[PDB]
């Protein structure tokens, strides 16, 4: 028959999770660069 | 609440507001019902008129034994003191 | 002067954008497209019954504290003084009892709104 | 998938994701709106024997 | 030649609010994976032609209930104090070069509110009435930051004059001495005029237009162009604070065309901020700029006042 | 087999406390959102063109009803009412007669269009392919009497879009 | 008409006033002109005012009856006014400020091409103050609404149906129980 | 013959529930007129309201009464409570109906109606 | 003539300003409000045409009556369509809102939204698809193309 048929090896599969991929800085790193800003800008 | 006459002619006035009430016909003595020949809701309506004009709130138990202005006026002479 | 002529020629050019779109438009005018608009329904009651300011605490905290940023804004002036040791202690005084009095309405529940 | 690398870059960098090999725009991988003509299977009952209906 | 002045001024800051609506439209368009308006004109460019036009050929509409004479003198108020707060603006040289035009500015943002106010009040209409007490919950929380950051800032000027704001600014950009000063005033600015995640005067979806509910095409209209002139007016204050470029006195359109382009910018990052946030609960309004803001408002008002003492970098008032 | 959806306690030391302070003050999530809405900026819109471009669509695609013939002229529709029968929202008014020839032929077929829920349980009880619904979407009036189509206009119709409906009943009879 | 087509039903409406009418929408719409003028403050001439939906009636009863056909009838409403109380009523019903003024001869047919000089919709002009100056003459033996089965509704029944819409809104909230009916005559 | 009761026992509590609904129809019928902006008056509007209530004159039926006392009580209700709209209050007012036929010419002339 | 020519071109200029920006008010009441919300979608796309949703009654042009009418909110939409502003239009979309639709002779139903409202452009379907919608707003386009306002006007 001639029919709406899944392939012969199946399909591959099919992701269903989350994926956040922990992009940034860390906190020391951010406050670094903010308080290296400060101290730029004040002298 | 000062004179019963007063009290008296006051119903009577508020009586003869009323349209379907015949004035000549109308006496301190006259039957609602079988005299003047009124339902129940022109009887009910005058005594929501007396409640306009005297201003106090009057149940139903005692304004079903409102059926001559007799019993009316005697009944806000109840209510107040004169 | 020049302040007088840019302020009357914004009210000027502010005024004739707003009667020439009254006098140019058609008006077909019927008691029903002037009603109040209430999600199509009709008004229960009127628009002018109190509406109840739940923020009143806030509202009046506003005022003593708009009075505040009357008192701390000569400070880009008063850093110019000779006697500067003062004009600090008297600055960060201001600061800290503006704080003082954050601080009395936070712990006391005051930003918080009523009911 | 038209997009040039600086933008396609630019674009993987923000998203903080990789975006051309997952695109929510189709192209040619769907299949063909022309199809072959289908002959589909006959139910278990389209039987010539033993076709009681009461069975 | 002073009027050739003013209408080369307020003629072009009209006809930037309508090409601010098809950036708008565009923008919110392209960062909503959809297009913008590009049938009306060559790509867009004829929208705001046909916004222009449309409004001001449709019905009025003055409601029978609203009280008449607040409900037009609100969008009159709106569009003046839309238009007469560009005039201390160094573009490098204002208008109206004022001693205290930082004042100015700070004073007709306090009296602005009022057209909101009396549109709200006037227009009898529940939700105008419910869109004009958001209004007066929305000022009373940013104009007890408006003052303190734009002071705080100062500090390191000496003047509130908006000219000197360029001398202040001409080795570094002040936005890298007071960064978290910048960070809070540009949400101030947010919250200021109306725009999301601050609307909650056209909140939209709690009500359905808020205070200009009531106000059909034309008089609505100096709502919208004040609006957006405001808006416009106010990434050009937050450049001129925050991102002061090079001034050559010989070549003013250097600093003409860097100004307009950080300006730009800014406002291409409000439409981008629209564009992706949801709208506060205007409880959640009060309690950011009275808890959250305000304390660390306060100490880095406390830190500006004592730090040029701490420094010997007291700025010169003249 | 189920899953605790916001379960999560947070880690109390002092490296996680800092980070997410950072957070708080800094705004991480702030320019993670204003990332993904610029990632969305640079790309190509899903925008088509229409009317010169055109929604892409199925050969089952149910739209104007039409009533088709066999390919020498004879009109389809044998007078039989059961695609008035099976219609829903009973749209479908059928009066019939012996013509001048004695075959069974309607002399009143009429779709209400505006009752017509377009569910196509009408091109699927026609025993011989008369009444079919067909390929065109675009064809909004101006007036609700012109949404009222007679025996004249679905003739008409299925003059006009038989080139069309003939090859995609072709394509589709397989599966029917 | 008449000679020409001897059938021809010819309806004579005394003065039709309703919501889109030029009647008592042009006696509300003159109130911050400067004081509604008059010539000899009005009380000269006497009108009785039509309502619409009377003369619809009318209208229908003469399409039905096959009596009515050749006929020239003469719609009237019940009640007669004089001028001067009939704008009494209609600027009390809207709950107006009235100092109406004599406006003579010399000067009130002048203030038509002082009045539209532009080329739009004219507010007056000056056939609407010569006829709303003339008085309704009484024709007493053509057939009337009485004449096709029509019970002909008065102005005070319906005056607040139609000026509701001019009242700011200090008195929307009213009734028609507080405003005194204008005299007849 | 012996049925579970809805309010009333008798005929004479029903009687009073019915009085009460009327008088509360009664005061209702100005609040009615004013706050829906209508253009009836309170003398209409309390004849209407009077033949609303002789409508239904020939129930002796307790049940019956008590649930036209429920129903009654929705009606005031929902005209309280603005619900009704000027259109649910003038429906009562059966104005845009054309005249319909009583006698039996009329009724002769127009149709098949008995 | 002269002045017939330019009142031509105001015509040209307005009727250009209304159908060029009509803007459609937030107004769905059954399954064609999510067909009409995919006609804002970024496949059909409204947006490009100048067509945007303000939830005012007092600042939009077309009613999509996009739905079903029943009895409890023909007052509701007869008070929505008289608070809009003169020039206003309808569209009505889905068959419902034409002639009743599956509905039709339900007890509370208003057969079809021309009862109540006037309707310009009928967009035949249950529901019609974006595309047919964004037709009917296109024929739209075409209908207030060839108003003759200010030549009638002119002529009258
Ligand atoms: C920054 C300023 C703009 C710089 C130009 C730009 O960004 O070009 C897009 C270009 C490539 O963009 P893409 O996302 O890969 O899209 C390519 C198209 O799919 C491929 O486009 P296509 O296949 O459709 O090719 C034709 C297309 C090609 O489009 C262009 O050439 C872009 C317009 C150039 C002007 O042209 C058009 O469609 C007609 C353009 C009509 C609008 C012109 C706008 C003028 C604006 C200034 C006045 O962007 C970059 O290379 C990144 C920015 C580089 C800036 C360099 C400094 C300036
Ligand atoms: C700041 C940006 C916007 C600027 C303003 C807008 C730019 C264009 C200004 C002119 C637009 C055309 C006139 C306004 C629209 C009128 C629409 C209308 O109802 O027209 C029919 C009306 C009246 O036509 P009518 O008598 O057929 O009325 C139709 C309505 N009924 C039947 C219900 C009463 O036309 C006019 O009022 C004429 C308008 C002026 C003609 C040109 C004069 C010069 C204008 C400059
Ligand atoms: C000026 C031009 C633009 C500049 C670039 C701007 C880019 C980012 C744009 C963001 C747009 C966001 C739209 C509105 C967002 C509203 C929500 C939000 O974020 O609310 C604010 C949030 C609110 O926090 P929250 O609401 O999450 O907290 C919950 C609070 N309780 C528990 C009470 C309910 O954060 C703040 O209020 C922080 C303000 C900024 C902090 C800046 C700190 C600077 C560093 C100080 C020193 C620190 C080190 C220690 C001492 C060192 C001394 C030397
Ligand atoms: C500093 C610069 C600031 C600029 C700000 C504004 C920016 C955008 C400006 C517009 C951009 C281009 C717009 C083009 C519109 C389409 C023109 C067109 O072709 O219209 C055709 C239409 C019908 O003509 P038809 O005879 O049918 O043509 C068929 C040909 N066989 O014919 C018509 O519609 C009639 C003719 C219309 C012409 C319109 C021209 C544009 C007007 C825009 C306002 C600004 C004017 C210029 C300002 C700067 C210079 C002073
Ligand atoms: C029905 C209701 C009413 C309807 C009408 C509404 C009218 C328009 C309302 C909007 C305008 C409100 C203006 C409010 C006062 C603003 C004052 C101001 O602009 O001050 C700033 C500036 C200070 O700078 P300075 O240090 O003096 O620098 C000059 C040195 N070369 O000052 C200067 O530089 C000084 C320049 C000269 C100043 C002249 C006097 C000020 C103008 C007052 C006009 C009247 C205001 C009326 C406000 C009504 C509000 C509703
Ligand atoms: C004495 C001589 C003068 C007499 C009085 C003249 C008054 C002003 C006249 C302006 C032009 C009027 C004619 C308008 C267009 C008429 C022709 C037409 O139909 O063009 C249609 C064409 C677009 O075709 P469309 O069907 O919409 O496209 C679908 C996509 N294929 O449309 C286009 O291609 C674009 C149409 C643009 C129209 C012109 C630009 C707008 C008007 C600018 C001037 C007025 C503005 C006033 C101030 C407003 C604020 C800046
Ligand atoms: C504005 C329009 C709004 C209309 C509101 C209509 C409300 C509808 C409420 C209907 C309630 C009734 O009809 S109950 C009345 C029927 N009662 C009976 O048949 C029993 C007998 N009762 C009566 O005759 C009543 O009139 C009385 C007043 C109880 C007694 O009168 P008789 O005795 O002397
Ligand atoms: S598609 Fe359905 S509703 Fe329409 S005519 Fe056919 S059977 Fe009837
Ligand atoms: S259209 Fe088909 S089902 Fe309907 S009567 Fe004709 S032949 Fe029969
Ligand atoms: S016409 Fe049909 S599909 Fe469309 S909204 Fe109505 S019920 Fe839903």
């Amino acid at each position: 028959v001639k029919q709406d048929m899944p392939p012969v090896g199946g399909y591959g599969p099919i992701d269903y999770k989350r994926n956040l991929p922990r992009r940034g800085l860390s906190g020391y790193s951010m406050f670094a660069v903010g308080i290296g800003a400060l101290l730029f800008g004040y002298w | 609440p000062l004179t019963l006459e007063g009290i008296k002619d006051r119903v009577l006035y508020v009586l003869k507001l009323y349209d379907k009430i015949d004035p000549e016909k109308l006496s301190v003595n006259s039957h609602f019902m079988k005299d003047l020949g009124l339902d129940s809701l022109d009887q009910v309506e005058i005594i929501m008129a007396m409640e306009d004009e005297f201003g106090f709130e009057i149940p139903d138990i005692d304004a079903e034994k409102l059926m001559c202005p007799q019993e009316i006026v005697d009944y806000i002479a109840d209510k107040k003191d004169v | 002067m020049n302040l007088m002529i840019t302020l009357l020629t914004n009210f000027t050019l502010a005024t004739l954008l707003v009667t020439i779109a009254f006098w140019l438009p058609q008006l077909n005018v019927y008691s029903e497209k002037t009603s109040p608009y209430e999600c199509g329904f009709d008004p229960m009651g009127s628009a002018r019954l109190p509406f109840s300011m739940k923020f009143f605490l806030v509202a009046i905290t506003f005022l003593l504290f708009d009075l505040e940023i009357a008192l701390l804004l000569p400070l880009p002036w008063a850093s110019q003084t000779t006697n500067l040791n003062t004009m600090l202690t008297m600055a960060l005084l201001l600061i800290f009892l503006l704080a003082v009095s954050l601080a009395y309405e936070w712990t006391q529940k005051g930003l918080e709104w009523t009911e | 998938a038209s997009a040039t690398r600086l933008i396609q870059g630019l674009r993987n960098w923000a998203s903080g994701r990789d975006l051309q090999a997952k695109l929510q725009l189709r192209y040619q991988e769907i299949s063909k709106r022309t199809q072959p003509p289908p002959k589909l299977p006959v139910g278990p009952s389209h039987r010539l024997s033993n076709n009681y209906y009461c069975a | 030649m002073f009027m050739i002045n003013v209408l080369t001024l307020i003629i072009p800051i009209l006809l930037a609010v309508a090409f601010l609506t098809l950036v708008e439209r565009k923008v919110l368009g392209y960062m909503q994976f959809r297009k913008g308006p590009n049938v009306v004109g060559p790509y867009g460019l004829l929208q705001p032609i046909a916004d222009a036009i449309k409004l001001f050929i449709k019905e009025p509409l003055r409601p029978a209930t609203s009280s008449i004479s607040m409900f037009i003198l609100a969008p009159i108020l709106a569009l003046t104090l839309a238009l007469t707060m560009w005039i201390p603006l160094p573009m490098p040289y204002p208008l109206i070069n004022m001693n205290l035009g930082v004042l100015f500015m700070l004073a007709m943002s306090s009296l602005a509110v009022y057209s909101i106010l009396w549109s709200g009040w006037a227009s009898n209409s529940k939700y105008a009435l419910i869109g004009a007490l958001r209004a007066v919950a929305q000022t009373i929380s940013y104009e007890v930051t408006l003052a303190i950051i734009l002071l705080s800032v100062l500090l390191m000027n000496g003047s509130f004059t908006l000219s000197t704001l360029i001398i202040t600014q001409e080795q570094v950009w002040l936005i890298f001495p007071a960064w978290p000063l910048a960070m809070m005033w540009f949400i101030s600015t947010l919250a200021e005029t109306n725009r999301a995640p601050f609307d909650l005067t056209e909140g939209e979806s709690e009500l359905v237009s808020g205070f200009n509910v009531e106000y059909a095409a034309g008089p609505f209209a100096l709502f919208f162009m004040a609006e957006y002139a405001n808006i416009i007016m106010m990434n050009i204050f937050t450049t001129t604070l925050f991102l002061g470029a090079f001034h050559n006195p010989y070549m003013p359109e250097l600093y003409t065309i860097n100004f307009t382009i950080k300006s730009l910018l800014l406002s291409i990052t409000f439409l981008w901020i629209r564009a992706s946030y949801p709208r506060f609960r205007y409880d959640q309004l009060m309690h950011l700029l009275w808890k959250n803001f305000l304390p660390l408002t306060l100490a880095l008002c406390m830190w500006h006042v004592s730090l040029p003492i701490l420094l010997s970098s007291i700025p010169p008032q003249t | 087999t189920y899953k605790y959806v916001n379960l999560r306690e947070p880690s109390m030391d002092m490296k996680s406390v800092t980070d997410r302070a950072a957070q708080t003050l800094l705004w991480t999530e702030l320019i993670r959102g204003l990332g993904m809405t610029l990632s969305y900026l640079f790309r190509e819109p899903a925008t088509i063109n229409y009317p010169f471009e055109k929604g892409p669509l199925s050969p089952r695609f149910r739209g104007e009803h039409a009533l088709r013939r066999y390919p020498s002229g004879e009109e389809r529709c044998i007078a039989c009412k059961l695609c008035e029968a099976v219609c829903p929202a009973q749209a479908i008014t059928i009066e019939a007669e012996p013509r001048a020839d004695g075959s069974r032929r309607t002399t009143r077929y009429d779709i209400d269009m505006t009752k017509c829920i377009y569910c196509g349980f009408c091109q699927e009880a026609c025993p011989v392919d008369a009444i079919v619904e067909g390929p065109n979407f675009e064809f909004s009036t101006e007036t609700h009497e012109e949404l009222l189509y007679n025996k004249e206009k679905l003739l008409n119709n299925g003059d006009k879009w038989e080139a069309e409906i003939a090859a995609n009943i072709q394509a589709d009879y397989l599966y029917r | 008409v008449r000679e020409t087509f001897p059938e021809a039903t010819i309806i004579k409406p005394a003065d039709i006033f309703g919501r889109e009418d030029r009647f008592l929408n042009y006696f509300a719409n003159i109130r911050w002109f400067g004081g509604v003028p008059l010539i000899s403050l009005g009380k000269k001439t006497v009108k009785q005012p039509v309502y619409i939906v009377d003369v619809t009636k009318g209208i229908i009863n003469a399409i039905k009856d096959p009596d009515a056909r050749g006929k020239t009838f003469a719609f009237v409403g019940p009640n007669r006014y004089l001028l001067f109380d009939l704008v009494q009523y209609v600027f009390a019903v809207a709950h107006r400020p009235f100092l109406p003024y004599p406006m003579p001869h010399f000067a009130y047919r002048w203030i038509g091409r002082l009045f539209e000089i532009s080329p739009f919709e004219p507010w007056t002009t000056r056939d609407k103050v010569e006829r709303i100056h003339t008085t309704d003459r009484t024709l007493p033996h053509l057939p009337g609404l009485e004449d096709l089965g029509v019970q002909a509704t008065p102005l005070e029944l319906k005056a607040i149906e139609v000026l509701r819409r001019h009242r700011t809104y200090r008195w929307l909230s009213s009734e028609i129980e507080d405003v005194q009916p204008a005299k007849t005559v | 013959t012996s049925v579970k009761p809805i309010f009333s026992r008798d005929m004479n509590e029903a009687k009073r529930r019915v009085r009460e609904l009327y008088r509360a129809w009664y005061r209702e019928v100005p609040n009615t007129v004013h706050l829906f902006q209508l253009d009836i008056s309170v003398k209409q509007g309390r004849d209407k309201v009077r033949e609303m209530f002789k409508k239904n004159a020939h129930v002796t039926d307790p049940r019956v009464v008590d649930l036209l006392v429920i129903k009654g009580k929705m009606e005031l209700e929902e005209t309280i409570n603005v619900w009704k709209q000027r259109t649910h209050v003038m429906r009562f007012f059966h104005e845009t109906e054309a005249p319909r036929p009583k006698d039996f010419l009329s009724k002769f002339y127009v149709g098949h109606d008995p | 003539s002269r002045g017939e020519y330019v009142v031509a071109k105001l015509d040209d200029l307005i009727n250009w300003a209304r159908r060029s920006s009509l803007w459609p008010m937030t107004f769905g009441l059954a399954c064609c409000a999510v067909e009409m919300m995919h006609m804002a979608a970024p496949r059909y796309d409204m947006d490009r045409f100048g067509v945007v949703f303000r939830a005012s009654p007092r600042q939009s042009d077309v009613m999509i009556v996009a739905g079903t009418l029943t009895n409890k909110m023909a007052p509701a939409l007869r008070k929505v369509y008289d608070q809009m502003p003169e020039p206003r239009y309808v569209v009505s979309m889905g068959s419902c809102a034409n002639g009743g639709g599956y509905y039709h002779y339900s007890y509370s139903v208003v057969r079809g939204c021309d009862r109540i409202v006037p309707v310009d452009i009928y967009v035949p379907g249950c529901p019609p698809t974006a595309e047919a919608l964004l037709y009917g707003i296109l024929q739209l386009q075409k209908k207030i193309k060839r108003e003759k306002r200010l030549r009638i006007w002119y002529r009258r």
